[PDB]
């Protein structure tokens, strides 16, 4: 259906650079063509030996500051990077490698790494987070600059890195989930122990700045996404972008404001593994920095130990609430992107079982995913791209195993909606209407009865059939389209039930667009239900006497 | 029936509105609007369902005395006088019209349900004539003063979302309220809703409180005016321009002049059996 490319081996990283896609895969680096994901070039980083190993890609960093080129780091030769220079408007691949107390040209851990890259003051700087156990140095949080000679990196001072005390190296590890630069700071997102020798696990955000190779304002802060009071402690994925106007007003953000859309999971007992239970909330950066600039804190334990520049830490987690109000409570969300259409904020997500889906994100309440299907059975990776611009309708590159797919930002038509309500619940830019018996587009309408506003009720049973005289029994009215469409949403606000001559007191807090609950009493009567639009009938309910 | 036709007449001549006639035609199962109908047929009508049908006048509606159900959202109506003498009217729905002259309903003493969202309505003092109302949907209008709602004490369901109410004191006694919707207004203080022990569903999201202009100062201090149901200040969630909350004060540092500042608040509430989230943004103009 939509453009997709399958590789010979798993895809680890994807960057886009002037209409060309770059894939970081095991033993290969692919160069697809944005338009149709067609494979234009490749490079076999191959199976390297030293006793054969596989070269799992750990990073891609393009930079055209000096000259148009692509830097890539593998997991074989102690995380060593290599230059790929383009020959004009477009094989000539260099390498970075030179008394062994330290090793800067050794950049990346095979245990997991994240690499930022920013030309601060005439030089390219690599900010890197490495997971690690026992073995002869790779640093856990480093900033090694590359020289204009282009053949090797170099640390400046002792402060150029922050690591883990050798005594706690293997004991308790730190996974770097995601990293980004914003507001003139650098940010790393982690999953690590709550405290040294503690059985549970955390999600933390890291911040610092850079001077030469500064890392000068270092600080760690815990982040929690709780449900209304169940805690989701393990960050699974995290994307960073601007908010749509709607979402913003609610959270007190401005249109250029950066926001952290993080997907958390509920972890297993005393573990860092996730259960099939997911949540999501948004962290406004400035909001975060607001706390980072106030004064209850200890001295970074995994750095100093229990006892100029302080590397510090907070001892109480900031926490927000799930924007899906428990919608994904029993699924494992493993990937997140975020784009704006209209005033709306839409998140395209991914299951731990291969389900891409797009969802209107609102502080007011969850909406029903207008897209929701099966990419392959392989779990979706948190590695994603979002190319969307004006005069255009954009797309998302999503990776599932060896495959990467280009998915439109307007969803995939209306044909898949089951009833008038879901059909009419879709976001304006999908352009769906109801046509009596099917959901579909405007100009494709059979009978001239296309509507984007109107739905009529329909009953399909009641429980129970009869009911005692004075008895205020609960009536359960099963059916369809019992709700009304105001603003751009559906609810049972105007919904009414009539028992022939007398009204039937609905409890709204317990009723859905498909199920009505209301107390009845004080025959052979007709029940009439109106959703505000029209009415329907049921001539069965009797006021019996035992 | 005071109003009535004496001899068989074509529908097209009773009901002037091209569309509304065609609505009748379908309702009484006729074939053409030219076809005749007798007063008899006109009296067998209990309900009219005509949403988004481009109705600009309900002229001829007076000869339908037994009608009890009207669904007329999505039309161009602006004159409801033809309705005034339909004694048997109970449900009447006119959203997305332009009817602002609610004084025509003064004698619909059987009217229980009234929907009038999206009409451009400022003055709803006409409502003083319908105490028996059980359900009122005045959402999405220009209503500022809801003093008149004091008298509708039989409402079990009221909706005023999306207007310009800041003063809800007139709601204090409507104990028989079960469903109350107040989002998108200017509510600053929920002291008014204290006694509504019958509520089951309540909404209070996205308020928009605005303050009177203030001389900007380099170290501004704006008092917290948001108040919870009991009277207690509600601690601010987020403050613009790197501001702080040293209760009961909001503080800024403004080394340079800016048009305004502001802070969003978020306060989970519970009234009776209802669980809502009182939330919104306070805006402070500066000069």
């Amino acid at each position: 259906q939509l453009p997709n490319f399958t590789a010979e081996t798993p895809i680890q990283n994807v960057i886009l650079h002037e209409h060309h896609i770059f894939l970081g895969a095991t033993n290969y680096i692919y160069v697809l063509n944005e338009e149709d994901l067609q494979k234009v070039a490749e490079y076999k980083t191959g199976p390297v030996l030293e006793v054969w190993k596989d070269n799992i890609n750990m990073a891609l960093v393009v930079d055209t500051y000096y000259d148009d080129q692509l830097i890539s780091c593998g997991s074989v030769n102690r995380g060593t990077c290599q230059r790929h220079v383009f020959p004009h408007n477009h094989s000539e691949v260099h390498c970075i490698f030179s008394e062994p107390s330290q090793c800067p040209d050794c950049v990346v851990s095979a245990l997991g790494a994240k690499v930022l890259s920013s030309v601060k003051d005439r030089f390219i700087n690599f900010f890197v987070g490495n997971t690690i156990n026992s073995s002869y140095p790779l640093h856990s949080i480093s900033v090694r600059r590359l020289k204009e000679t282009k053949d090797g990196f170099m640390f400046l001072t002792d402060q150029s890195y922050i690591d883990v005390l050798p005594e706690f190296r293997d004991s308790y590890p730190i996974k770097y989930v995601h990293a980004f630069e914003s507001n003139n700071f650098i940010y790393f997102l982690t999953v690590q122990r709550e405290t040294l020798d503690a059985q549970t696990f955390h999600t933390r955000i890291i911040r610092f700045c850079s001077i030469n190779s500064g890392l000068h304002s270092y600080m760690e802060m815990p982040l929690e996404c709780i449900l209304t009071k169940e805690v989701f402690n393990i960050l699974q994925a995290a994307y960073v972008s601007k908010p749509g106007a709607q979402l913003a007003r609610q959270i007190g953000a401005s249109l250029n404001d950066d926001i952290l859309f993080a997907v958390f999971a509920q972890s297993k007992p005393d573990s860092a593994e996730p259960m099939d239970r997911s949540a999501m909330c948004a962290f406004p950066i400035k909001y975060v920095n607001d706390f980072f600039n106030k004064i209850n804190v200890r001295c970074l334990q995994h750095f100093y130990g229990p006892n100029d520049e302080y590397r510090t830490e907070f001892t109480t987690a900031l926490q927000r609430v799930d924007l899906f109000m428990g919608q994904f409570s029993e699924v494992l969300l493993t990937s997140i992107s975020t784009f704006i259409k209209g005033d709306l904020t839409i998140a395209n997500l991914g299951t731990s079982e291969g389900r891409f889906m797009q969802v209107v994100v609102s502080r007011s309440g969850p909406s029903t995913p207008h897209v929701n299907f099966l990419l392959d059975s392989h779990p979706v990776s948190p590695e994603v791209i979002v190319e969307h611009t004006l005069n255009q309708n954009g797309y998302t590159l999503v990776i599932t195993g060896k495959k990467i797919t280009k998915i439109p930002l307007n969803g995939l038509g209306c044909r898949h909606f089951q009833s008038c309500s879901q059909c009419l619940s879709a976001p304006p830019f999908v352009q769906c209407g109801w046509c009596h018996d099917k959901c579909v587009r405007s100009e494709e309408c059979l009978s001239g009865t296309w509507t984007q506003q109107i739905c009529l009720p329909a009953i399909y049973k009641v429980f129970p059939n009869s009911a005692p005289l004075e008895g205020g029994t609960r009536l359960t009215i099963c059916g369809w389209d019992f709700g009304f469409r105001r603003n751009n949403k559906f609810d049972l606000k105007k919904t009414r039930v009539l028992l022939g001559n007398e009204s039937c007191t609905l409890t709204l807090s317990e009723s859905t667009m498909n199920t009505l609950k209301c107390t009845v009493g004080p025959f052979n009567m007709s029940i009439i239900i109106s959703n505000g639009h029209g009415t329907t009938q049921y001539s069965t309910f009797s006021y019996v006497d035992p | 029936a005071m109003e009535t036709i004496t001899v068989p007449t074509p529908i097209k001549q009773i009901f002037s509105d091209d569309a509304f006639a065609e609505t009748i035609k379908d309702n009484l199962k006729k074939k053409s609007v030219t076809d005749a109908v007798t007063q008899n047929e006109l009296n067998s009508i209990d309900q009219i369902i005509a949403n988004n049908s481009d109705i600009k006048s309900v002229q001829g509606i007076q000869y339908l005395p037994n009608v009890t159900k009207l669904f007329l959202n999505g039309n161009k109506l602006t004159d409801i006088k033809p309705l005034a003498n339909l004694k048997n009217l109970g449900w009447l729905f006119l959203d997305e019209n332009k009817v602002k002259d609610l004084s025509s309903l003064k004698d619909l003493k059987k009217l229980k349900s009234l929907s009038l969202e999206h009409n451009g309505i400022s003055d709803i003092n006409g409502l003083v004539h319908l105490p028996q109302l059980e359900s009122l949907y005045l959402g999405n209008n220009k209503i500022t003063d809801i003093t008149v709602l004091s008298r509708l004490t039989k409402l079990d369901t009221l909706s005023l979302e999306d207007n310009q109410i800041s003063d809800i004191v007139p709601l204090a006694g409507l104990t028989k309220l079960q469903n109350l919707y107040l989002s998108k207004n200017h509510i600053s203080d929920l002291r008014a809703l204290a006694g509504l022990k019958n509520l089951d569903v309540l909404e209070l999201f996205s308020q928009e409180c605005l303050n009177k202009p203030i001389n900007h100062q380099s170290n501004l201090v704006v008092p917290n005016t948001v108040k919870n149901t009991d009277g207690s200040l509600v601690t601010p969630e987020i403050i613009s321009d790197d501001g702080d909350y040293e209760k009961p004060n909001v503080k800024w540092h403004l080394p340079e002049f800016t048009n305004e500042v502001s802070f969003i608040f978020y306060q989970p509430v519970t009234i009776g059996k209802a669980k809502a989230r009182f939330h919104g943004r306070v805006t402070q103009p500066l000069k």
